[PDB]
């Protein structure tokens, strides 16, 4: 009957007659093109350090307005917005603000910034609102601006192409949650490397809270990631992750996964098990090589 | 029912035959496709990915007013001559709007401007649930207004309160989008809008902030670039070539207009200069007092005394020294916040968004 | 319900509808984009069997000759992609394809600025209605009626307000075309596309298409262009193939709107395709005195106000600057709630709008030649 | 295409003019004279615009001043103006 | 008050009878002007003025009072005010009596319509085809001022026009002197001389401006009516019984009832066309109790000889019986088994009109079943959606039975449809009124589709514009259709003009009470407005809508020569002032008894006191 008929289901329909038989499958399990929807991705707890002033910053940014939000409306108060983390090149920014899912029992969203820009009809235009309906489906969860963001060295995030354009969204992003809508249970993080391009249009007392600085490498900055990536990665006991830290220089969050990665490759050479202090200083140079350049 | 005897028995007799005979003219492909062009030899032009060729003749259950050039209809079994005809509903396939949605809004926060704030209400709410005064008197009222200024301080705050007291339908268009590097893609969705939505009366259109288009100079067509000039001329046709009753309200709140502004509003269309002015000791007080209507704080601290001695804090100022204040005391658990957290939130606005020219005496 | 027993006497006339299809019965079931019909069964040489599309394209040299008997099959045959008549058998040729044109029915506008416009409408009224009285004097004196003509001032201060309040009274076709969606991407959707509107126009009389934002259309170049203003250019020259051969200007004018006469490319601006030129500027004092007339016709206003020192106070202007006049004044009687229409109204009013609200954003420097 | 001299605006005016009434008052090399680096698309308009002065004032054909009354008609910015002359 | 008829059927009027009772300790006058009425039973209004202490109330008991209209104007209860301003024992106001009889309120009116001014108008001009629709508005825009002074100018009015256009003459401009006492001067300049036909047409005009005053006529109207019948072609004299008919709002008076008895006694149809007066006599009783009509128009059934083979004047019988019992309730019981004891070929076809006019504005569930075995029969019909004209919830219970006037295989049932929602918006215009305009003359038969732009006009009463603007200029191409469908679409600009705009027959009462001479006067025009409707009857059917026209007014009075600053909500102004129009809202100060829309007397405290 058609009251047993769900919306968008596989059904069996004739030939010639195009008459619906019956109902053979159920929708189709991928969904739209691109999905980078991920809820409790593979960064849990310790994967990117650094995290010790971290956590407390964004601790009342997510959790307090997602998890109950009455407690504004109990002090009078209203519900923040969105944040700005920038930090030193060679971190991994990108996969840090990840994690921030985890611990605010929700969802994470993506999406890319240079694709979201389009010539001749404009999609992106209409894919604000197809987002916001993917925003509407799942409430728990944090959308993400990527392809704007700071996996490195980054000079120039916006012009007067549509490279701004992505940060002028958000203008009539948060007068929907709000000046429309009127509730919002999510928040979008950005992020950047330094501050050039930004308008005074887009930074204000409520709309960006707080500008978060990341720490600058150093030694005990260095042994960052080999206090963690250490652990799926086999070495041996006589690894010393503050010792053979400061042998190297320029690399704390996104350059000692790449150093670990070419401590595997001389280890193919001797074709060996294990992996000790020797092979480190071959990596130290050679990726420091490439970071020099241009 | 009543007529359920009487009335219905020369009523089922020709509706149940009348179905058969739509069965004859329908089947159950019930084929989707699309109608360019009316003719008044009843005769149609099919649609599909399929490319059919087709002569197909108009046939009834259609009217001229239902059939439209260029929306979907339906389509025989056999001879795929047209049927029925689409229901269009939910979201089109045009650019991004807004459907309906009712807000919470008021003159609250914003109290204090009520200088401004009663002159828009003038030319925007007053001519919508009251469509009179124009008989008698015959002057025609603006359509839309423009402010210029800083805005989410109370000034576009304001546009906001407004929107939720027309009790009408509201809309809200990106005006961001149009400066994409493609060339031509802002008049083409920007006319759709306004035709499309044409049908419901209030629209009360509200764009922020664009720095882009505007760019004439001593000429009125320069060599410069094509992606940003162009997309005005689209304006030039909704507020002035192509003129509506009244319906469709254009608003646009940026930061400054001066060089954008005789490009479009044209002498007498849009009548409103709205600008960003400096509170004085009364109007401080009430955008101040009225944020704490709800807020709980320590009863020894007085709110006016801030007030006295401060530089330009408006109601957005107020927003974040509010929140700053309230995410260093919740960290306790408590609803009050003490008069150190007050000092040290206003600090870090005021160090930060506001700055002065350093222009003394003069 | 109405539409329940209309097709009670529609079905059973539906046969008789079916009694035209009942003439070719083959291939299942005049605007067309291209000639298409299913194997023209019906059809030196007699029978004529043309189609193009993705199979079986057809082409014969030869035709003038009754092999169908008016209408056969798909009842598509006619003029598409140019280069193809089938004219002797009734045709249903040289019809609007698929294609995007606005198309309203009696533009209503009433008169605004008279002040200058004395005898700069009547140039106007030499354009469309001159030839739709007196034709006779056209092939004695030898003298032919202007069509193009050229729009430049500042955006629409009564400049365009007189442009649609004439063309009310010639009681023809009124299409509105702009040039700002005119460019879109490919090649021929700006030109190809509207040479079908152009070529229409000689099929259909009495039409009257006025081009709008000529500023995206034309203009001059140095460099030749940075690119993606060749099409843009295109249809600038677009328009001159179609004046350029043949053309009545009977049934067919063209008008332009834009912000400065000499903006466009200075070979565009040549005579020929504009045979006069309106010049559009602030005119007199006394002039514009029918204005404050014509808005105070059905607006109440007190007996014995004086005009002469109310004109005083506003200097030379046009005619929407004079209502914004009367637009506030009308706001005077809202808050300050004045009965009527005052004289110390008005006299505030030029002080409040042009003085005081005026000030900036207006056009003054930007209109020379170029 | 050249600026065409006194004699060769004359052939070119001559082309127009001959579905044209006149009087025979007209001087071909007295025209051409006041006509400066006017090309055959603006001679064209003088002798269209020519007739258009006679129309409001009821002549059966046009005369000598009628053709000197195409050059008061506005193409070129030959209109009038205040100060100077009044 | 406004309650009564809700939840329960109408069955017992008792709920007005006993409502001033609680008012006894301070005399609240203002709710209680309608009670005791549509019974017929006048005891009980007199006794609800005696507990007046207060000489200056009488200034607000004028403007409130009098717009009770046909239940007030009856002899003695207009007068009332009048029979003791000699003698006052409570103090009534002489000046009072010329407030409620409408003889000084033509100036004050004047006076007012200077605030927004007027467009006036002349100049009949010619085109026969377009010249009786030029003066049709010609005479409706200058109402409220005497333009008729450059009318005189024209020798000729029309010399074009032949048969009943070129009658009715007078009536286009005669409402430019309606109620206009000073104006029966030069109204009377139109008798002599003219046009033969021209002359006949005469006193359709004059009776326009004795709407009302009936009895207040410095000069009796009986002999007016005589005079024009006594003329040669006695069909003019038919023609004439329309021209008092406007005339005919007012008091109960037996005077020209017996003038119209024996012209409906000659009974010769076919030759002079005549004896209609017992058409127009439906406005004659209104609201009170008298059987006297209803016992000469027994006597004309049986006959039915050669010379009563007429379909018309049978006819007409029908709408008279219908508005004589309208909202009267008494003696609409005895007439239930009067008419259905003789039976004929015909006879439920009309009877059946009188027993749904027994209760206006609530419908009855018993009489609408009832009537839908019987009609499955032309005037049974209206009989039964016009039983609620001011309850709109019974249309959605009865959107079946609005069905059973549009769907059918038969073409006459969709010639009815028009009047099912245009006879209930006449007065004020609604939302989904004006939706059903699409598509009306494209019909095949042509007597289907009348009251299409009738109705526009009819609906139309309102402010200065309507929606009708899209259709306004729309309907200007339509006269290559019929000759006279050219002057049927002036017939809806004349009503939205008339009275410069801003005058016309509305639903606003300070006694929340219909008004019965505008209901009677749209119902006594049912089927057909024109004469080709069926077989020839008249064009005069038009200017029988001048009987119940009155201007409205808003003001706010202190005293008669000081008035005062008023306040209404709406606006563009917003609050405006004294001297202008408004619609259904209140003001912002206390008055002392009443503080309601209208003429209302206001106070103030002597410390302080807010002076204009």
């Amino acid at each position: 009957n058609v009251k047993d008929l769900k919306a968008s289901q596989r059904v069996c329909l004739r030939s010639d007659s195009y008459m619906l038989h019956k109902v053979l499958e159920n929708k189709a399990d991928p969904l739209v093109s691109l999905m980078m929807v991920e809820k409790v991705p593979d960064s849990t707890y310790d994967m990117v350090g650094g995290l010790t002033k971290q956590i407390k910053e964004i601790k009342e940014v997510i959790e307090l307005p997602v998890k109950h939000p009455e407690l504004f409306e109990s002090l009078g108060i209203a519900q923040p917005k969105g944040v700005i983390l920038y930090g030193p090149p060679g971190t991994g920014k990108t996969l840090l603000a990840r994690a921030v899912a985890h611990h605010t029992d929700c969802k994470f969203i993506r999406v890319s910034g240079a694709e979201l820009v389009q010539k001749y009809i404009g999609e992106g235009s209409r894919m604000v609102r197809e987002l916001f309906v993917m925003a509407r489906e799942h409430a728990p969860s944090i959308i993400f601006m990527d392809e704007i963001d700071s996996i490195g060295s980054t000079r120039v995030e916006g012009s007067g192409g549509g490279d701004s354009e992505v940060q002028r969204t958000m203008l009539e992003l948060l007068n929907q949650l709000d000046g429309f809508e009127t509730s919002k249970n999510i928040k979008i993080i950005m992020a950047t490397n330094r501050l050039d391009i930004l308008d005074p249009a887009l930074l204000r007392p409520g709309r960006i809270d707080r500008k978060i600085e990341f720490p600058p490498p150093s030694v005990a900055a260095r042994a960052e990631i080999l206090r963690i990536h250490s652990r799926k990665m086999n070495l041996t006991r006589g690894i010393n992750l503050r010792k053979v830290a400061e042998k190297m220089n320029g690399c704390s969050g996104a350059d000692v996964k790449g150093v670990c990665t070419e401590a595997g490759m001389y280890a193919l050479r001797e074709r060996r098990i294990h992996v000790t202090q020797e092979d480190f200083e071959l990596a130290v140079g050679k990726v420091m090589n490439k970071n020099q350049e241009t | 029912f009543v007529s359920n005897s009487e009335i219905l028995k020369p009523f089922e007799k020709k509706q149940e035959e009348e179905k058969k005979q739509l069965e004859e003219i329908r089947g159950n492909p019930l084929s989707i496709g699309t109608l360019e062009e009316i003719i008044d030899d009843d005769h149609a032009i099919v649609t599909s990915p399929t490319m059919p060729d087709y002569y197909v003749s108009i046939l009834s259950f259609v009217d001229k007013e239902l059939l439209e050039p260029g929306c979907s209809v339906l389509l025989h079994h056999k001879t795929m001559s047209i049927v029925g005809v689409l229901q269009d509903d939910a979201d089109p396939m045009v650019s991004v709007m807004k459907m309906d949605k009712s807000p919470t809004e008021s003159y609250s926060d914003i109290g204090g401007l009520e200088s401004q704030i009663q002159e828009i209400k003038e030319s925007v709410e007053l001519p919508l649930t009251h469509p009179e005064l124009y008989e008698e008197m015959g002057i025609k009222p603006p359509k839309g207004v423009i402010l210029y200024g800083a805005p989410g301080t109370g000034k576009t705050l304001l546009a906001k309160a407004v929107a939720n007291q027309t009790s009408a339908t509201f809309l809200r268009i990106v005006g961001s989008e149009l400066i994409q590097k493609y060339l031509g893609d802002g008049p083409r969705l920007c006319r759709q809008i306004f035709k499309v939505a044409g049908e419901n009366a209030p629209s009360i259109v509200f764009i922020d902030e664009i720095d882009a288009i505007g760019t004439k100079r001593y000429d009125s067509n320069s060599g410069g670039e094509r992606e940003i000039q162009r997309t005005m001329l689209e304006l030039l046709n909704q507020l002035d070539g192509f003129d509506d009753r009244g319906d469709v309200k254009v608003i646009m709140a940026t930061n400054k207009i001066e060089t954008l502004d005789p490009a479009l509003i044209r002498p007498g269309r849009i009548d409103r200069k709205i600008l960003f002015e400096n509170p004085d000791l009364s109007t401080k007080k009430k955008i101040l007092g009225i944020h704490t209507s709800k807020m709980n704080l320590s009863e020894d601290v007085n709110l006016e005394t801030l007030v006295t001695t401060k530089d330009d804090l408006s109601g957005a100022d107020i927003q974040a020294m509010c929140t700053e204040a309230g995410l260093l005391a919740l960290r306790e658990r408590r609803m009050q916040v003490t008069a150190e957290d007050f000092k040290q939130a206003k600090e870090r606005v005021m160090k930060n968004k506001v700055e002065e020219n350093l222009e003394g005496l003069y | 319900l109405k539409q329940t027993e209309n097709d009670l006497k529609d079905i059973e006339a539906r046969i008789k509808e079916k009694a035209g299809v009942k003439e070719s019965d083959t291939g299942l079931a005049h605007p067309l984009q291209v000639a298409r019909c299913t194997k023209i069964i019906k059809g030196e040489d007699a029978k004529y069997v043309i189609n193009l599309k993705q199979i079986a394209k057809f082409v014969v040299g030869l035709g003038e000759r009754v092999s169908p008997t008016d209408i056969e099959e798909g009842m598509r045959v006619g003029v598409d992609r140019s280069k193809y008549n089938i004219e002797l058998p009734l045709p249903p040729r040289i019809d609007p394809s698929v294609t995007m044109m606005t198309v309203e029915e009696k533009p209503d506008v009433t008169y605004s600025d008279v002040g200058g416009c004395k005898d700069q409408i009547e140039k106007l009224r030499e354009v469309v209605e001159l030839p739709l009285l007196s034709p006779e004097r056209f092939a004695t004196l030898g003298i032919d009626p202007p069509k193009g003509i050229l729009l430049y001032g500042p955006p629409g201060t009564g400049k365009t307000l007189c442009a649609r309040a004439v063309a009310n009274r010639t009681d023809a076709t009124f299409i509105r075309v702009i040039g700002s969606e005119l460019v879109q991407k490919y090649v021929g959707e700006g030109a190809r596309m509207v040479r079908e509107l152009f070529e229409m126009a000689r099929t259909k009389k009495a039409c009257i298409i006025f081009f709008d934002e000529i500023d995206a259309v034309g203009g001059a170049r140095f460099d030749d262009g940075a690119g993606g203003d060749n099409e843009v250019q295109r249809t600038m020259l677009e328009l001159i193939t179609q004046l350029d051969g043949f053309d009545p200007r009977g049934n067919i004018k063209v008008m332009f709107a834009t912000n400065r006469p000499n903006t466009l490319d200075p070979a565009l601006l040549r005579p020929g395709r504009i045979d006069r030129k309106v010049e559009f500027s602030l005119p007199d004092l006394e002039g514009r005195a029918n204005i404050f007339r014509i808005h105070s016709k059905s607006m109440s206003v007190e007996r014995g106000i004086r005009w002469e020192l109310i004109s005083r106070l506003c200097p030379n202007s046009t005619g929407a600057e004079l209502r914004s006049v009367c637009t506030e004044a009308g706001m005077f009687a809202i808050r300050a709630r004045r009965k009527v229409a005052t004289e110390k109204d008005f006299l505030k009013a030029v002080d409040k709008v042009i003085s005081g609200y005026k000030k900036f954003s207006s056009t003054s420097r930007y209109m020379q030649y170029n | 295409f050249p600026l065409p001299s006194e004699d060769s605006r004359a052939q070119i005016l001559q082309i127009h003019s001959r579905k044209m009434t006149t009087d025979d008052d007209i001087n071909w090399q007295e025209l051409a004279r006041s006509t400066d680096e006017f090309n055959g698309a603006q001679l064209k308009a003088v002798t269209v615009e020519a007739g258009m002065i006679a129309l409001r004032n009821g002549q059966s054909s046009v005369k000598h001043e009628d053709f000197v009354e195409g050059i008061s008609e506005v193409q070129a910015r030959k209109s009038k103006s205040v100060s100077f002359y009044a | 008050v406004a309650c009564v008829p809700l939840l329960p059927p109408p069955e017992d009027v008792a709920f007005l009878k006993t409502a001033y009772s609680i008012y006894l300790s301070q005399n609240e006058l203002t709710d209680a002007i309608a009670l005791a009425v549509r019974l017929g039973e006048e005891d009980m209004i007199r006794s609800v003025f005696d507990a007046t202490s207060d000489p200056v109330m009488h200034k607000q008991l004028a403007y409130i009072l009098a717009a009770q209209k046909t239940s007030f104007e009856y002899e003695g209860v207009q007068d009332i005010i009048g029979n003791g301003k000699l003698s006052e024992h409570f103090l009534y106001l002489a000046k009072e009596l010329n407030l409620t009889g409408p003889k000084v309120p033509e100036d004050i009116y004047k006076s007012h319509l200077d605030n927004s001014k007027s467009v006036f108008s002349s100049a009949g001009l010619d085109s026969a085809q377009q010249n009786l629709a030029s003066s049709f508005v010609n005479g409706f825009l200058n109402l409220g001022y005497c333009n008729d002074k450059l009318i005189v100018d024209n020798d000729n009015w029309v010399y074009k026009t032949k048969g009943d256009g070129m009658t009715s003459a007078v009536a286009s401009i005669g409402s430019i002197y309606q109620w206009n006492l000073d104006g029966l001067q030069q109204l009377d300049k139109y008798l002599y001389v003219d046009e033969p036909e021209v002359k006949a047409g005469a006193l359709l005009g004059i009776g326009i401006s004795a709407s009302g005053v009936h009895d207040g006529e410095v000069e009796p109207a009986l002999l007016l009516l005589q005079d024009y019948v006594t003329n040669p072609d006695t069909k003019i004299s038919s023609a004439a019984i329309l021209g008092l008919g406007i005339a005919f709002a007012g008091s109960k008076n037996d005077e020209v009832l017996g003038l119209l008895l024996p012209i409906a006694a000659s009974t010769d149809l076919p030759i002079e066309t005549a004896a209609m007066a017992s058409l127009a006599l439906a406005h004659v009783f209104v609201g009170t109790c008298n059987g006297d009509i209803t016992t000469s128009i027994m006597d004309n059934f049986l006959e039915r000889t050669a010379i009563e083979l007429k379909t018309d004047w049978v006819r007409f019988l029908a709408l008279a019986l219908g508005i004589l019992y309208m909202g009267q309730g008494e003696q609409v019981d005895d007439v239930l088994e009067t008419i259905s004891a003789i039976e004929h070929p015909m006879t439920s076809a009309i009877e059946v009109l009188v027993g749904s006019c027994a209760y206006t504005g609530t419908g009855d569930v018993l009489l609408i079943q009832d009537l839908l075995h019987r009609l499955t029969l032309a005037y049974a019909v209206l009989g039964i959606a016009l039983i609620a004209l001011g309850e709109d919830i019974g249309k959605e219970m009865s959107l079946r039975h609005f069905g059973h006037l549009m769907h059918y295989g038969n073409e006459h049932i969709r010639r009815m449809v028009p009047l099912a929602m245009g006879i209930v918006s006449v007065s004020d215009p609604q939302m989904k009124v004006f939706d059903t305009l699409t598509r009306f003359s494209h019909d095949a038969d042509l007597e289907v589709s009348m009251n299409s732009i009738f109705a526009m006009g009819l609906c139309g009463a309102g402010t200065n514009n309507a929606r009708l603007a899209q259709l306004l200029r729309q309907l200007a191409s339509y006269y290559s259709r019929e000759q006279d469908a050219l002057f049927i679409t002036r017939l809806a600009q004349g009503l939205l003009h008339l009275g410069k705009g801003t005058m016309t027959m509305d639903v606003f009462n300070d006694a929340h009470v219909l008004n019965k001479v505008t209901l009677a006067s749209i119902l006594t025009t049912a089927v057909g407005l024109v004469s080709p409707s069926f077989m020839l009857k008249h064009h005069q059917l038009f200017y029988m809508l001048n009987a119940g026209i009155r201007p409205k007014f808003i003001l706010a009075l202190n005293d008669e020569g000081e008035p005062i600053k008023v306040n209404v909500r709406v606006g563009q102004p917003v609050l405006l002032n004294h001297g202008e129009r408004a619609e259904l809202e209140t003001d912002e100060y206390i008055s002392y008894t009443s503080h309601i829309e209208g003429v209302v007397i206001l106070k103030k405290n002597p410390d302080y006191r807010e002076e204009e």
